[PDB]
């Protein structure tokens, strides 16, 4: 159960990875 | 010109300056105590 | 002052007789002992065999005694087992056996004297410190 | 060249990398303090050495070497010459003067630019050629001794063989090996526990063998690049230019260092012990050995003695090799010197052979390893990490190894910072960042 | 005027400044360098400690610690005129005292000295938030230095004011507290170490993405002391780890900031954590594991392995770092592996 | 085309790729992934290893029972110390998982693409054009986790000890080094210690004063980080108005006014000390432990008195004694 | 920034400062010596020499007790104490 818990965060978290890399906000040249 | 020698910044650099050496005799000199 | 003649003063003999003793020959016992090798023997234990250590009461018990200034001596000269039974010379630094242990060579009546007060004397003062080790450390 | 039209101080050598060297004298110039400092130490070290002393046990770094090469030593590990030690650092030394005396003037007095004065193969380092025949000299230069060393190996004296015979003896290498499976087949060799690359050697006959092998195969560059220019997949390749040339060449000595580090920790053969002290393995296997000693000779069993974790106290199994001492010691059954082979068997560590034919010479031997061990603390003090201030004792091995390896590193840092900046004249973007014409701030945004 | 004379003064330039705070800073500051100077030469710490503090009774660089009073004093002051050492100079340097002087004087330095970084801060129109930043070591020392001490027994287990006497104070904790495994001093190395990684970056980051805009191999002159001009291109930034580490610190007010957080923010978790360490509030627990450690004697974390040490940690040191409590353990009572 | 490598050839070393993947990326890129990939498993859901010499078997999964803290996947056992235990050489999948040989790959693994990923931290400053002494920066980083993960291995001759990779561990791995060490008082851990604190006291430097002289851009409800664009071309803080103050507060002289300069600072001190760090375990890897002043200071009978240190020392033997109970069968743990 | 306080290079190069320290730096060096070599120093701070840190025969330390009757303490300790 509660290594479930452990194992959500860890994942979820990875893929807090996704996003803020690849549907990151750009860095625009102005 | 003529920057006196007694400077804000002299007492500093000496309260320090006197000491240190003060010290560092006083260690140089225990080196050999021996017994 | 702290280092005092009678504090360096040891037994000579299985009978009584005391030497007393110099801060120079306790220096070349220090000097000694560790050139004469600590190497297993450092501090007051003795890493190839622990179960033998060189505390004052331990000498007494062994045979022939080994708590005076001579007895080491004998045994430095020649060394025996706790019993006193066989030589054990091939394995333990000795003159008898010099050809092995180099360190041995050098070694005089003079500067085992030394050596040898350096033994019976390092207990009064360092206490039990001498035969333990790492627990009283 | 003055400061303006250079690099800034610290970067002083820098500005000896423009128009032709004012001083090979430089290189030379140390190349002095390198000799000289055999000459120094050298003397230093006999200076205060005692033939009885253990070698390693009077911090005796340059000594034991000669040792290892057959002099001042023969019988046991025993010094008889103090003389020949003496000798090499007496000449080095002296021989150092020659070396700085004039590097010290190549530098200040003579061609401020060998560029022009050139003639002589002479300086730039672009010129392809000038660069591929000078490491060219110098490869005939190395394999020459590599016979230097064959010949004290087979004409001069012999070395120093621990495996030999009898016991550790100056003995004359008669036959070094041909078959080039083994003299190389070492580089194909595992590199880790259990078989090292380069480490792995149990006698001379191989190595004095393998360094003739060399001697030819190096001598055989020195006269080939000498001839020729690099082909054109070469020039493709790497950069060319006289900082990249240290770049390259730089991290042949990180990988080397460790090399040695990794090497001097645990060779026996090349690095003796009784010059060195007791390879770090040799220590907690040596302790084994005394052991089991201690109490085989005091009545037990040993072979059939379960020990408190459930493998036993004396006697251990290993996966692939059979028998070995136990303890933590373990880690180590690959460990082989002259003290222990002849307790040994087929299937590995005999029962019957360990029971009655261990002899006395292996007990003391074996007890002298068990202390002087590899360990102790920069104030000097060896032992445990906790032990008493009275037995100091700290292994050439230690400082040897260690050593080499912080260099070696930084040396790789250096491989790295000299690549760093010289693939990037290159391009020519090594001074900086050109305000108005930088490759990214007119790309493709990726997004 | 009478008040602005003295603020006129003291107020403007002449080098070494000397403000409205360098009155407490100065003071308090200087006598503190020189209280922990004067222990480690001259003073010393045996009739607390039995154990020899100073260069004259022997001691290292790195042996040389200024004490810190014995269990019988617990958290008094310790007065220089106090009941305790009455002005003797000699006992009252004795008694240790030295320590709640650098420790006190000390204090005020930290207090002092920010609020100089205020003072300067408003006279010369910048935002003070470097003075804010600087919370970071009062919490710390504060904490550390007087509120863990003050939560325990006496002023003795609080620091040593040593090299080496400090590093009896880690183990110490590791082996009593169990720090190491607790959450808040995690954060105080994640801060910290955290912080130094983004140090070291920013700082040659900028170096690398410098534009050449000097002449040939001091990149260090080519810069600019008098007016903008962006020294590290900020796109040759983004578009490098962009691609080499997945993310772009595309902005410099942020990243110049976010490290202004990074340390003083653990450091605070620091203090945290070892506010509870003076309450003997520490994370040493772990029911979980410890509970089925009862039974299943054949399960093992590293949890438990280590606690292990820590174990051993007290057993032996307690006696002779605790001395007056005049511990006694015989020979038996000692845990030991199977062989040493 | 001529021939389709070709593309292959430019697209590795893609300029513009998302994420650049260089030449030391195509080997990066994936020891990394299977390293990875073995791990994150291996902690969710791994079996026990006996590490230490011995048949205690240590568990450190989570499915296993680890809290994220306890966590931790071993190392291999000083069975095999330093041979090779690949994947292959054990006969049962779960020997190489009992005898403990995911180590191995994880270690060797990330261990290897870490430095790649040190090259390719230089070669997109080589696409790039930019002055690279950065990697370098990158390296006290990669040194010491080759240090903890394999000279001190190679150095005590057994993965066995070697940092285990896990949280609690790490403290393991430590709290055991110190005792037979004394790291803590080893002269270059301090130089260590040095920078790292030094660093994480520079990075809230540096950091304070730029958002310390910030400049103008903003209102009070607006947030000031906002004052910027990416892209600038000039920098958003008055450096002038920053040294003009830190200077002042104590000495003026001892400030930076060459902003290169100083960002330099920030660089190399960290990464200095890092490395004689690094160093620090590599020099203990083959037994050069830190000082030790024991018994080091007597008075006149010789009756000793306890140096600070000595403490240092006796809370030592503590850690010396316990640390792998059973297995050590000998008085001295030279190993 | 515009600064005007007695600059440095000026006097460490001075010959002046020379002339006057020479003389009394190693004054310093000196007194602090003699602090040290008339064992002065120990009894300024209590700092026990090592002639005198235990007792002769006695084995224990010479710890403070009670903070408040401390003085006595070191006293009776220092008292028997040689
Ligand atoms: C198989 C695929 C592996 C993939 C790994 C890829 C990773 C990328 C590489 C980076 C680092 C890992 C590479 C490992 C190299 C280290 C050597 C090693 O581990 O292998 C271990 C061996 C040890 O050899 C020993 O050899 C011994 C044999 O000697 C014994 O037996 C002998 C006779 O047989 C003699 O009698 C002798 O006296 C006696 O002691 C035993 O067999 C031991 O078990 C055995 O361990 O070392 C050696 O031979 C090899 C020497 C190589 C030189 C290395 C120099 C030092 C290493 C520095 C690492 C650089 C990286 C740094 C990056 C960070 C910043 C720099
Ligand atoms: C392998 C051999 C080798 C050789 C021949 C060179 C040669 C060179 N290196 Mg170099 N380097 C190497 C290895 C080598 N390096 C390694 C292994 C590293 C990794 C750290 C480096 C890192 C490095 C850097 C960062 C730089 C160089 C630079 C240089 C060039 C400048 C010359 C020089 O620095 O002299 C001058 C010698 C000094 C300045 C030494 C003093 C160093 C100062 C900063 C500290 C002073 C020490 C002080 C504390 C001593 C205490 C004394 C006490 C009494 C006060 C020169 C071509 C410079 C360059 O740009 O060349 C292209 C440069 O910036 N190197
Ligand atoms: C470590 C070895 C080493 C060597 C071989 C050199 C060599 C050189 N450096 Mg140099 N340098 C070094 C370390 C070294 N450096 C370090 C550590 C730093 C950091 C401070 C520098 C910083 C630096 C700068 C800024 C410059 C150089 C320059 C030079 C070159 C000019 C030499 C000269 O003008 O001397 C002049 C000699 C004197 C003024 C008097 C010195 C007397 C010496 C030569 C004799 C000593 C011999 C010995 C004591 C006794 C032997 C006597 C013998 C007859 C038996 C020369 C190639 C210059 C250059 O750019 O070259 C083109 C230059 O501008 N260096
Ligand atoms: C290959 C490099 C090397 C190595 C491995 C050694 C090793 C040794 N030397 Mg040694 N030595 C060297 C070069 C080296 N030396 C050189 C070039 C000189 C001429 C100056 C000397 C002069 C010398 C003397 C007079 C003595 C020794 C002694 C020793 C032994 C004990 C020294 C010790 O315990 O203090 C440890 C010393 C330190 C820990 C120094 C601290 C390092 C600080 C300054 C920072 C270093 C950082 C940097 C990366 C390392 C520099 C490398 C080194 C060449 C300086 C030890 C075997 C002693 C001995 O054994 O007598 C027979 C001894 O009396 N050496
Ligand atoms: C270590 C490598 C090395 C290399 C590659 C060179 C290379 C060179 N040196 Mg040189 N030198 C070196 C080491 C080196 N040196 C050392 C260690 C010293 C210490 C003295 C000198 C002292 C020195 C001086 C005083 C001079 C040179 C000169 C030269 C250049 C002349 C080349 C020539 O035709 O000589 C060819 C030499 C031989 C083939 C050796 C012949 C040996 C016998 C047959 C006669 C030599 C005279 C006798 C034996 C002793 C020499 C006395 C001396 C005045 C030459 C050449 C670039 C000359 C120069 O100015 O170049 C521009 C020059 O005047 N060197
Ligand atoms: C590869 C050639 C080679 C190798 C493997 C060795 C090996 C050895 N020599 Mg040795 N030697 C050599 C060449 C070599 N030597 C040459 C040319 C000379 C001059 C004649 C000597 C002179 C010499 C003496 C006087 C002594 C030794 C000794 C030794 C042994 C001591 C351990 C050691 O440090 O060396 C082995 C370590 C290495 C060889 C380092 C390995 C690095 C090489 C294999 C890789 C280099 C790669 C590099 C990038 C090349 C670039 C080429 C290009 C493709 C870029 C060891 C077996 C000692 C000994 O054993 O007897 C007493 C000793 O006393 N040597
Ligand atoms: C001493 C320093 C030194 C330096 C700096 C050089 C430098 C050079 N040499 Mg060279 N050389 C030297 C010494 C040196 N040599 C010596 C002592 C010899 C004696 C023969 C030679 C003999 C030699 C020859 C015959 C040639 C060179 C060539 C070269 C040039 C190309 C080398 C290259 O880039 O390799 C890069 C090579 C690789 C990166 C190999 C990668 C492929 C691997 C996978 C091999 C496969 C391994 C295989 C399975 C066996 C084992 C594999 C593994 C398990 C170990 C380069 C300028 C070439 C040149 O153009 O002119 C001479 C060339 O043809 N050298
Ligand atoms: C200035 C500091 C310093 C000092 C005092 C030493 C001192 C020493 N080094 Mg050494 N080393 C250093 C820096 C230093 N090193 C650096 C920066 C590197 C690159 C990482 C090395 C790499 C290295 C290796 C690979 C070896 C040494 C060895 C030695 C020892 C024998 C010297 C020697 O080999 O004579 C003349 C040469 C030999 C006796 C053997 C030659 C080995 C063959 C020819 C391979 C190539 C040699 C090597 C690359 C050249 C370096 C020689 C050295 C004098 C710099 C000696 C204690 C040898 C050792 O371990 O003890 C015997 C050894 O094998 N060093
Ligand atoms: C590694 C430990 C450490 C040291 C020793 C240290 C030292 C210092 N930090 C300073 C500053 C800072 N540190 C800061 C954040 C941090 N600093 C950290 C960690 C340290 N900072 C960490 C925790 C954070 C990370 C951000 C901020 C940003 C600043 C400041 O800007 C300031 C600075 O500008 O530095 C240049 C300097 C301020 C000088 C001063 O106030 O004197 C004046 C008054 C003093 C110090 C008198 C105090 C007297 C008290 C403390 C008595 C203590 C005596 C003992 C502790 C001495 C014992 C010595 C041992 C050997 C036992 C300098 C003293
Ligand atoms: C650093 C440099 C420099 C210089 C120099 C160099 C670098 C080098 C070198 C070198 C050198 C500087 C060298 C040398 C030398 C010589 C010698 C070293 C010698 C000698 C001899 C001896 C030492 C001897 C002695 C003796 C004898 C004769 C025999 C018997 C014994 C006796 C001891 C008596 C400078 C600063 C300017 C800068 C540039 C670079
Ligand atoms: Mn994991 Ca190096 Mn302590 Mn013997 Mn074990
Ligand atoms: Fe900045």
């Amino acid at each position: 159960m509660e290594t479930i818990t452990y194992v959500f965060i860890f994942a979820c978290i990875i893929a807090l990875f996704f996003f803020a890399i690849f549907f990151r906000e750009p860095p625009r040249i102005t | 010109v003529s920057y006196p020698i007694f400077t804000v910044r002299w007492v500093a650099v000496h309260t320090l300056a006197v000491p240190t050496i003060f010290f560092l005799g006083a260690i140089a000199a225990m080196q050999f105590i021996q017994r | 002052a702290e280092l005092t003649p009678e504090v360096l003063t040891v037994p000579l003999n299985s009978e009584g007789k005391t030497i007393t003793l110099t801060e120079k020959q306790y220096l070349e016992g220090k000097r000694l002992f560790q050139y004469a090798c600590a190497s297993c023997h450092v501090g007051g234990i003795t890493k190839t065999n622990p179960s033998l250590d060189l505390r004052t009461e331990t000498l007494a018990l062994a045979t022939p005694p080994r708590d005076n200034i001579e007895g080491l001596v004998d045994y430095m000269k020649n060394p025996t087992t706790y019993d006193g039974e066989q030589e054990i010379a091939e394995v333990h630094p000795s003159l008898r056996s010099a050809d092995i242990f180099p360190k041995m060579r050098n070694l005089t009546e003079k500067d085992l004297v030394a050596i040898a007060g350096h033994i019976l004397v390092e207990p009064k003062i360092l206490g039990d410190k001498w035969g333990g080790g790492k627990v009283y450390y | 060249d003055q400061e303006s039209s250079g690099f800034a101080w610290w970067a002083g050598n820098a500005r000896l990398i423009n128009l032709s060297g004012k001083l090979l004298g430089a290189h030379v110039a140390h190349a002095g303090l390198i000799v000289f400092w055999a000459g120094a130490m050298t003397l230093f070290e006999l200076a205060h050495f005692i033939p009885e002393k253990p070698m390693y046990e009077q911090g005796l770094i340059l000594i034991p070497h000669i040792a290892t090469l057959g002099w001042g030593v023969g019988p046991g590990g025993e010094v008889v010459d103090t003389f020949p030690f003496f000798v090499v650092g007496v000449v080095h030394l002296i021989s150092s003067a020659v070396l700085g005396f004039g590097g010290v003037y190549h530098a200040i007095r003579g061609p401020e630019t060998l560029e022009e004065y050139s003639s002589f193969f002479g300086y730039d380092w672009k010129d392809k050629n000038k660069m591929t025949t000078i490491l060219g000299f110098h490869l005939i230069v190395l394999g020459i001794g590599a016979l230097l060393l064959v010949a004290k190996a087979m004409f001069f004296g012999g070395l120093y063989d621990t495996w030999a015979p009898g016991g550790g003896d100056v003995r004359v290498i008669t036959n070094p090996t041909l078959d080039p499976r083994v003299i190389f087949g070492y580089l194909l060799k595992s590199p880790f526990g259990g078989e090292g690359w380069i480490v792995s050697v149990n006698n001379l006959e191989d190595v004095v063998g393998g360094h003739i092998w060399i001697g030819l195969i190096c001598i055989a560059g020195g006269i080939w690049h000498i001839l020729t220019t690099p082909f054109g997949w070469a020039r493709r390749a790497f950069i060319w230019s006289g900082e990249a040339y240290l770049s390259y060449s730089l991290g042949a000595l990180s990988m080397m260092g460790f090399i040695a580090t990794c090497f001097v920790w645990f060779n026996n053969t090349v690095y003796p012990s009784e010059f060195y002290g007791p390879t770090g393995p040799e220590a907690s296997q040596a302790q084994a050995m005394t052991f089991l000693i201690r109490d085989q000779k005091l009545g037990a069993n040993v072979g059939s003695a379960q020990g408190p974790t459930g493998l036993g106290k004396y006697l251990m199994r290993s996966p692939t090799g059979e028998i070995i001492f136990g303890g933590e010691t373990m880690r180590f059954w690959d460990f082989r010197g002259p003290w222990l082979e002849p307790l040994r068997g087929p299937n590995g560590l005999d029962l019957n052979k360990i029971k009655n034919d261990i002899q006395p010479w292996q007990e003391r031997r074996a007890a002298e390893y068990m202390t002087h061990a590899p360990l102790g603390s920069l104030n000097s003090v060896g032992g445990v990490a906790t032990e008493i201030n009275s037995v100091n004792f700290v292994s050439p091995r230690s400082w040897l190894a260690t050593s080499h390896f912080v260099l070696a590193f930084f040396f790789l840092v250096g491989h790295l910072w000299h690549a760093g900046r010289a693939r990037a004249a290159a391009a020519g973007f090594e001074k900086g960042i050109d305000r108005e014409s930088e490759p990214v701030l007119s790309m493709p945004s990726l997004d | 005027g009478w008040f602005d004379i003295l603020d006129d003064w003291l107020k403007r330039d002449r080098f070494v400044f000397v403000g409205w705070s360098g009155i407490l800073l100065f003071p308090c500051a200087y006598l503190a360098l020189g209280g922990w100077l004067t222990g480690t030469t001259f003073v010393t710490s045996w009739y607390t400690h039995g154990l020899a503090s100073s260069y004259l009774e022997g001691c290292n660089f790195l042996t040389v610690a200024v004490s810190t009073p014995a269990n019988s004093m617990g958290h008094s002051l310790l007065l220089l005129w106090g009941p305790e050492a009455q002005g003797d100079f000699t006992r009252w340097c004795q008694l240790g005292g030295l320590w709640t002087f650098i420790a006190l004087h000390g204090a005020f330095g930290l207090i002092g000295f920010m609020l100089r970084q205020f003072e300067i801060a408003r006279l010369v129109g910048v935002r003070p938030y470097n003075a804010i930043a600087f919370s970071a070591p009062i919490a710390v020392f504060v904490s550390v230095f007087l509120i863990y001490p003050l939560g325990q027994s006496s002023w003795f287990f609080a620091p040593s004011f040593g090299v080496a006497a400090i590093f009896r104070f880690l183990l110490f904790f590791q082996g009593f507290h169990n720090w190491t495994l607790n959450p808040f001093h995690m954060m105080g190395v994640a801060g910290v170490l955290g912080g130094a990684l983004l140090c070291a970056i920013h700082g040659a980051t900028v170096e690398n993405t410098l534009f050449q805009d000097g002449e040939g191999a001091s990149t260090f002159r080519a810069f600019n002391p008098t007016q903008a001009e962006e020294t590290y291109s900020m796109v040759t930034a983004n578009r490098f780890w962009s691609q080499i580490f997945g993310i772009a610190f595309s902005n410099k007010r942020w990243l110049h900031f976010f490290m202004l957080f990074v340390p003083v923010t653990g450091l605070w978790m620091s203090a945290i954590g070892v506010v509870g360490l003076a309450l003997n509030l520490r994370s040493y627990d772990f029911i979980s594991q410890e509970i089925r450690a009862a039974e299943d004697p054949e399960f093992e974390t590293f949890y438990t392995k280590n606690l292990l040490l820590n174990e051993g940690i007290r057993a032996w040191m307690a006696p002779q770092d605790q001395p007056h409590e005049n511990f006694v353990f015989p020979e038996e009572v000692l845990p030991r592996g199977n062989a040493l | 085309s001529a021939n389709l490598w070709e593309r292959f050839c430019n697209w590795v070393t893609s300029t513009d790729n998302r994420l650049y993947v260089g030449w030391f990326g195509v080997i990066m890129i994936p020891t990394l992934l299977a390293a990875t990939i073995c791990f994150v498993i291996a902690f969710i859901a791994a079996p026990p290893v006996d590490i230490d010499g011995i048949r205690e078997p240590v568990s450190g999964s989570l499915l296993y029972g680890n809290n994220i803290i306890t966590g931790a996947v071993v190392p291999s056992s000083n069975a095999i110390g330093l041979h090779f235990y690949p994947i292959w050489e054990a006969a049962s999948l779960d020997e190489w998982l009992y005898n403990g040989g995911p180590y191995q790959l994880i270690i060797f693994h990330f261990l290897l693409g870490a430095s790649c990923y040190m090259g390719r931290q230089w070669e997109l400053s080589y696409r790039l054009g930019m002055r690279p002494w950065i990697c370098v920066a990158y390296s006290a980083p990669l040194a010491s986790a080759f240090a903890v993960f394999l000279i001190y291995p190679i150095g005590q001759g057994s993965f066995s000890d070697g940092m285990p990779l896990g949280i609690s561990g790490t403290f393991n791995f430590m709290i055991v080094f110190q005792a037979e060490h004394n790291i803590l008082m080893h002269p270059f851990h301090q130089l260590g210690v040095a920078g790292v604190f030094g660093g994480a006291l520079f990075c809230a430097m540096h950091g304070s004063l730029v958002t310390s002289s910030l400049i103008r851009e903003t209102t009070e409800t607006e947030s000031a980080n906002y004052g910027y664009k990416f892209g600038q071309e000039e920098e958003t803080y008055n450096i002038v108005a920053a040294h003009g103050y830190f200077g002042r507060l104590i000495f003026q002289y001892a400030s930076f006014n060459n902003s290169r300069s100083l960002h330099f600072f920030l660089a190399a001190w960290r990464v200095v000390g890092v490395w004689f760090a690094a160093l620090g375990i590599s020099t203990m890897a083959f037994n050069l432990n830190g000082f030790n002043f024991n018994h080091s200071v007597i008075d006149a009978k010789g009756n000793v008195i306890n140096t600070w240190a000595d403490i240092i020392n006796r809370a030592n033997l503590g850690m010396e004694v316990m640390h792998e109970r059973n297995a050590h069968n000998f008085p001295l743990d030279l190993a | 920034g515009t600064t005007g306080e007695r600059p440095f290079s000026d006097i460490i190069t001075s010959v002046r400062y020379w002339v006057i320290h020479s003389i009394t730096i190693p004054a310093l060096f000196i007194a602090g010596w003699l602090f040290v070599s008339t064992g002065l120093a120990y009894d300024v701070f209590g700092t026990p020499r090592p002639d005198s840190y235990y007792a002769q025969e006695q084995r224990s330390i010479p710890l403070v007790t009670d903070r408040f009757e401390a003085k006595q303490q070191v006293e009776t300790f220092l008292e028997q104490l040689k």
